[PDB]
């Protein structure tokens, strides 16, 4: 009936796609072969309806050797089994004995420079150079104490039997090839027959050795004590700088993503995305916004707008009333589109530039925020940390560096203002000033490090607005509509003013129509502010 | 409450060589005693000596001939064993060194003591930091390890005890453990790894088991960059389902420790809090415990993350401090004894470790 | 670049005193011929060559072999049998390869500077583009699925041809215990048979009836 | 000039894409199974006075079977089996213990190998008849004798041994 070509019809429209409505009638050919059955036949189709609960539910209306996992595989079954003689009951009767796997790679592969900063392979490189001393000389002093044991021993009994004691291949020791090993390692190729000497006739042997050791043993704790000093001054230039595994990509990958391009294509995507689900028909209201962002304070504005004042207010390029029209501007009417002057919203119809500003706003806004709480968590961290520590028997509950005081870790906040400011001027060199930073904020600081291109880029879209015909025009019809409060209001108040709004829309559209227009929306909550924006 | 334990400790199970550039180095455990000596946490805690096992105890799974030839294997005679060499995959990857066949000893000796005294009740918890080399199969050498010595530690309790756990919490997957229990029901393997072009390239989600022990194995694959919440919030509740449904009686648990930040060659992100919440969570349900030791590669990580999960199971505190010892130098320029994470991207994204979870969820309903 | 390496080993040294197979067409451990440039594999030569039967000195290949021996010199199927022989006796160990007749048969990524890709194309289960997350795209069809999305989702990215859940071909890989050829056939039952919109429509109205015929 | 070949397809794909390895003593012997030919055939003609040129055909199909073996008919992943076979039994017949599905082989390179011979048109006429009917016989019983069920696979140990 016409009920089975509405389906085909609707089906075709939300495949978007011949091939895969080819496949789908391959699936529904093959069930009519009978080679599926009516559970396997929806365990098929569920692929294709797993997202449009109205259609599968429409469709189930309308119907009313071998190898395991994927690395496990069988032995042959005339296959001669290595014998083991420990086998008893519970070794038959547990372990298994017809399947295997393969290990597909090999480790210490190619990973190197896979995953890894170039400032960690060298603290690998002094951990193995460590190491290395670490092990020769713990080996030499353990044969020493080994030997001054047995040394001890054979001093205490009567001289005439004493050519009758003897030492075995251990060495007198608990393993059979450390003390060997030690000793051709301190003799060169002379080594066995003095282990033949000292197996055969230790009494005159033993102290010998001991001597050499002795001073081969002082040599290289004093060559070590050279080396542990050289090896300083190498973890101080790398841990850090270790930690961090994005900063040298971040600061091309914001440099590049914050160019005006970028910022267009990034909501464009979004439309296209939502005008192809448009088409698809799929059960999405034709009202949900764009993107959606969020400031969580208003003291955090206030610092962002008096550092662009700063920057702004010691440039050449822009005249002095253009300096008071910009403070004008955003000290004043930013702030009253965030109503800083619930269910309270503001509207806000824009042109290309008035969105790359205000993005970029939103933008400096969060990498000031995280900077906040990433110090706020550090304060409470180590103030816990002395409160806990403080409090500790150790044991009982049966140089170094000076941690910063509590009244340097509040002050890093406005000092690290006071650091992005000087950047600002440029009398401090970025390289020291990424240092400081670091040092600072430990792995968070990653984010950070481009904040004066961010704050130029800013400055260049505020000196476009001020100077664009387009921008004072949407301004002031923006300030028009409030006035007659059409635009902005109660959200209650929404059924109310729409009609007045849609007015607004339309001046918007016969204002700015050669350009791609812009909605946002300002709704306040619980005192933190939810940006919405959506294209039209 | 505070209860008895007991530590394996043979002095010289540092003091063999891999060989240069070998990321198997041995060392690691001197530091690890070391810094426990000097932590004055000995007070509390037992040492002992363990003894070397015999040959017979090592036959019980593994192959004789393999057996035969890590005995009979040494430096000096590689001309006169290269085909054996060659069929047993020693070589490169696992090389042949100077007490090798010692080494295996003491390493597989440590932990089958434990066993031992385990099935005795004698204690309820035992450490040893020398074994737990999972990746050695029944016939040869793979993953830097030879003589798989879990297996003989589980083959050793399964003496008195009708079912027991097996949690692997090392980056790399337990192959050998699983392959020698794919095909009972006495024991589980909880293997959470990082999959995809990484040793040994097995462990899917899929690989649930075999014949009795089917839906008897679970394998949870992960992506790079884990981090400490994440693997909080995916270990407490499969663990807490695992030994709902099983209701096990022994747990054996291998803190690898190459899943630590900064590895030389992992890729996770875990801390050592987040480590040690794994240790602290098995041990609140009370039951029997041994704890085995693995990988691990950046060794002053490795050093820091085994003691303090040791001064856990003591059910003690320690300074963030760490007191002086004789390889102090080794944990500059912050000598803390708790580390940093680092702060590459985590793809292990939420709804993918959702969809994990629920699927090993459904799968575990299937136990009877 | 200050290695301290050769300094420390000099320190605790000890006194001691004073590219591709010509045959295979693939990589390994190759021996290369003195007199031409072709290089075999060590089980590529007739009789095969072992490790502890190589000559000390220069290595020779066969068809130098066999150039340099010619310049030195300078209804009974049995003799066909015998030409054959003689055939196979000159014949170089090269490989078996399979008839050619039988073994024989981008735009959704960031940009170069990076950036989202215009028209854009959506993952089938969100209808969502590249710029959450990398997408994957059928080999066999033009869908694009994301990383997560699946059931059970992929762990790691699928080196080889990948096969997307909407495909039919599910149901013929269940089985474990079957031939490939089998598989094949029945996989290419399906990818050549399209436009039979009538007979499939039909058959499911058909089917439809709660009352069989 | 072959038929029903897609056998070489599973064969391929069991050996160098599966890497599932052949039985070395599986059943049926090469020169068992020409003799088993030679034995059927015989049985057809009323009178086959021309059984001289079908045993020495068959026999011709052992000495090929002989000596190409291992140079051009196995794959890269046969090379460890070939090496044991011939350190393990080297005094033992060659031509043995390898089973069928490696006879098919042999025909599918003499398709294209035999261009470098030139024979006359009437012995290549019948060598071409042979061949036909000795594959469309083994069309005819396929089923019966390869059996793609019994093939074991190789351990990383083998792996080793390959590549
Ligand atoms: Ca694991
Ligand atoms: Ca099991
Ligand atoms: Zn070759
Ligand atoms: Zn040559
Ligand atoms: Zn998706
Ligand atoms: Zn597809």
């Amino acid at each position: 009936t016409l009920q089975e070509f509405s389906f085909f019809d609707k089906v075709r429209r939300v495949l978007k796609s011949q091939e895969v409505y080819e496949n789908f009638l391959r699936c529904i050919a093959l069930f009519n072969q009978e080679l599926v059955s009516g559970s396997e036949l929806l365990q098929l189709v569920s692929p294709f309806l797993g997202k449009f609960p109205e259609l599968f539910a429409q469709f189930k209306s309308f119907l009313g050797c071998k190898r395991i996992g994927s690395s496990y595989r069988a032995l042959p079954k005339t296959y001669q089994q290595p014998k083991c003689s420990g086998r008893t009951a519970i070794c038959k009767e547990v372990l298994n004995d017809t399947w295997v796997s393969f290990p597909s790679w090999s480790e210490d592969s190619t990973f190197v420079s896979s995953k890894k900063t170039p400032y960690e392979e060298q603290l690998h490189r002094c951990e193995d150079e460590r190491f290395e001393l670490d092990v020769v000389l713990e080996t030499n002093l353990a044969t020493i104490r080994v030997l001054e044991s047995v040394q001890k021993k054979l001093s205490r009994m009567a001289p005439e039997d004493q050519e009758k004691f003897r030492l075995d291949d251990s060495l007198g020791g608990t393993s059979e090839v450390i003390q060997r090993r030690a000793i051709y390692r301190i003799y060169g190729d002379k080594a066995p027959e003095i282990i033949e000497s000292l197996k055969k006739n230790p009494v005159t042997a033993v102290p010998v050795v001991l001597k050499r050791l002795k001073a081969k043993e002082e040599e290289w704790r004093e060559a070590q004590q050279g080396f542990n000093k050289i090896w300083r001054e190498q973890y101080e230039k790398a841990y850090l700088k270790s930690l961090d595994h994005q900063a040298v990509n971040f600061k091309q990958n914001d440099t590049k993503a914050l160019r005006s391009k970028s910022l267009l294509n990034e909501i464009e995507s979004v439309y296209d995305e939502h005008q192809e689900q448009h088409s698809e028909g799929r059960s999405a209201p034709s009202s949900e916004p764009h993107l959606i962002f969020v400031y969580e304070d208003r003291q955090i504005l206030e610092d962002a707008a008096a550092l662009i004042s700063y920057y702004v207010k010691r440039q050449p390029a822009i005249q002095k009333e253009d300096q008071g029209t910009i403070h004008q501007l955003l000290h004043q009417f930013v702030p009253s589109l965030f109503f800083s002057q619930d269910d309270v919203y503001s509207l806000f119809f824009a042109n290309n530039n008035w969105y790359f500003f205000l993005r970029l706003h939103q933008t400096l806004c969060s990498r000031l925020l995280k900077i906040y709480r990433q110090a706020q968590k550090q304060l409470l961290e180590y103030r816990t940390e002395k409160e806990r520590e403080k409090l500790l028997c150790e044991g009982r509950r049966e140089l170094r560096l000076k941690q910063p005081s509590e009244v340097e870790l509040e002050e890093y906040y406005p000092a690290f203002l006071d650091m992005v400011r000087s950047l600002l001027e440029g009398s401090i060199d970025p390289t020291q000033y990424e240092d400081t930073l670091r040092e600072m904020f430990t792995i968070h600081a990653y984010v950070g490090f481009t904040m004066d291109k961010l704050v130029q880029n800013i400055a260049r879209q505020l000196h476009h607005l001020v100077s664009d015909d387009v921008c004072l025009k949407v301004v002031e019809l923006y300030l028009n509509e409030k006035k007659r409060g059409a635009a902005g209001g109660n959200l209650s108040s929404r059924c109310v003013r729409a009609a007045r709004e849609t007015s607004y829309q339309w001046k918007a559209e016969r204002c700015m129509a050669d350009e791609n227009c812009f909605k946002v929306m300002f709704l306040q909550r619980k005192g933190q502010v939810i940006m919405t924006i959506e294209l039209l | 409450g505070k209860k008895k334990v007991c530590y394996y400790y043979d002095g010289d199970i540092g003091n063999y060589y891999y060989g240069q550039g070998h990321p198997m180095k041995p060392h690691r455990i001197r530091m690890t005693h070391n810094l426990l000596l000097n932590y004055g946490l000995y007070r509390k805690m037992e040492i002992y000596r363990p003894h070397k096992a015999t040959a017979e105890e090592m036959t019980k799974y593994h192959s004789d001939e393999y057996i035969k030839f890590l005995r009979s294997i040494r430096p000096d005679n590689m001309s006169e064993y290269s085909k054996q060499m060659q069929r047993f995959n020693v070589g490169e990857d696992c090389p042949v060194f100077d007490g090798l066949f010692e080494f295996c000893q003491l390493s597989t000796g440590g932990s089958v003591a434990g066993a031992v005294k385990l099935n005795r009740q004698q204690t309820d918890m035992a450490v040893n930091w020398a074994g737990g080399l999972h990746h050695a199969k029944k016939s040869e050498a793979s993953g830097f390890c030879y003589v798989n010595d879990i297996v003989l530690a589980i083959l050793e309790l399964l003496k008195y005890h009708q079912r027991v756990l097996y949690i692997d919490i090392d980056i790399h997957h337990g192959d050998g453990v699983e392959e020698a229990f794919y095909t009972t029901d006495r024991v589980m393997t909880v293997s959470f790894h990082k999959y995809g072009e990484y040793f040994p390239g097995t462990g899917d989600l899929r690989d649930i088991g075999a014949g009795k022990g089917k839906y008897y194995a679970v394998n949870f694959p992960m992506r790079d960059g884990i981090d400490d919440e994440s693997y909080g919030q995916i270990f407490k509740p499969i663990i807490s389902k695992v030994m709902e449904m099983y209701q096990p009686s022994a747990v054996v648990l291998q803190c690898g420790a190459d899943s630590l930040s900064g590895d030389r060659l992992g890729c996770f992100n875990l801390t050592v809090k987040g480590h040690a919440k794994c240790v602290e969570v098995v041990k609140t349900f009370n039951l029997p415990l041994l704890m085995l030791g693995g990988g691990g590669y950046t060794i002053r990580n490795v050093a820091r993350c085994w003691t303090y999960e040791t001064a856990v199971a003591l059910d003690c505190e320690i300074p963030n401090e760490l007191p002086y010892n004789d390889y102090f130098e080794y944990f500059g320029p912050d000598f803390k004894l708790h580390i940093s994470p680092s702060n590459m991207t985590n793809q292990n994204t939420p709804e993918y470790m959702e969809k994990i979870k629920q699927r090993l969820f459904e799968n575990l309903r299937m136990l009877p | 670049s200050g290695g301290l390496m050769e300094q420390i080993q000099a320190l605790l040294a000890p006194p001691k005193t004073d590219d591709s197979c010509d045959s295979c067409k693939e990589g390994g451990d190759l021996l290369c011929c003195d007199h031409c440039p072709a290089a075999f594999h060590l089980q590529c030569c007739n009789p095969p060559l072992s490790e502890e039967m190589l000559p000390p000195g220069e290595w020779m290949c066969h068809r130098c072999t066999v150039r340099r021996k010619k310049r030195e010199q300078k209804p009974q199927l049995r003799r066909p049998f015998e030409l054959l022989i003689a055939a196979a006796m000159e014949r170089n160990p090269t490989q078996f390869q399979l008839p050619n007749e039988l073994t024989c048969t981008t735009q959704h990524e960031l940009d170069h500077n990076g950036l989202v890709p215009l028209p854009v194309k959506v993952c089938f289960t969100c209808n969502r583009s590249c710029r959450v997350a990398p997408l994957i795209q059928c080999d066999y069809c033009p869908l694009l699925f994301h990383m997560d999305c699946l059931e059970p989702p992929l762990t790691a990215m699928p080196l080889g041809r990948w096969m997307c859940p909407n495909h039919i071909e599910h149901v013929v890989l269940n089985q474990k215990n079957m031939t490939l050829s089998n598989r094949c056939q029945v996989f290419d039952r399906f990818q050549d048979t399209v436009s039979q919109h009538v007979v499939k429509v039909d058959f499911l109205n058909r089917i439809h009836k709660k009352h069989p015929p | 000039p072959e038929e029903l070949k897609p056998w070489l397809v599973d064969d391929w794909d069991l050996i160098t894409r599966q890497k599932q390895l052949f039985y070395l003593p599986a059943k049926k012997n090469v020169d068992s199974i020409l003799e088993d030919y030679a034995n059927y055939k015989k049985s057809r003609g009323n009178t086959d006075n021309k059984e001289y040129a079908v045993n020495e055909v068959v026999a011709g199909i052992k000495e090929y079977f002989n000596v190409m073996l291992g140079t051009q008919l196995l794959y890269k992943f046969e090379r460890p089996q070939y090496a044991e076979i011939l350190a393990d039994h080297p005094d033992a017949p060659m031509s043995q213990v390898y089973g069928a599905p490696h006879l098919l082989r042999l025909f599918v390179r003499i398709g294209a190998m035999l261009a470098y011979t030139p024979l006359d048109e009437k012995s290549l006429a019948l060598l071409l008849n042979y061949l036909h009917d000795f594959l469309k016989y083994l069309a005819k019983n396929s089923a019966t004798l390869f059996s793609a069920s019994d093939y074991e696979v190789a351990p990383p140990e083998y792996h080793r041994k390959a590549v």
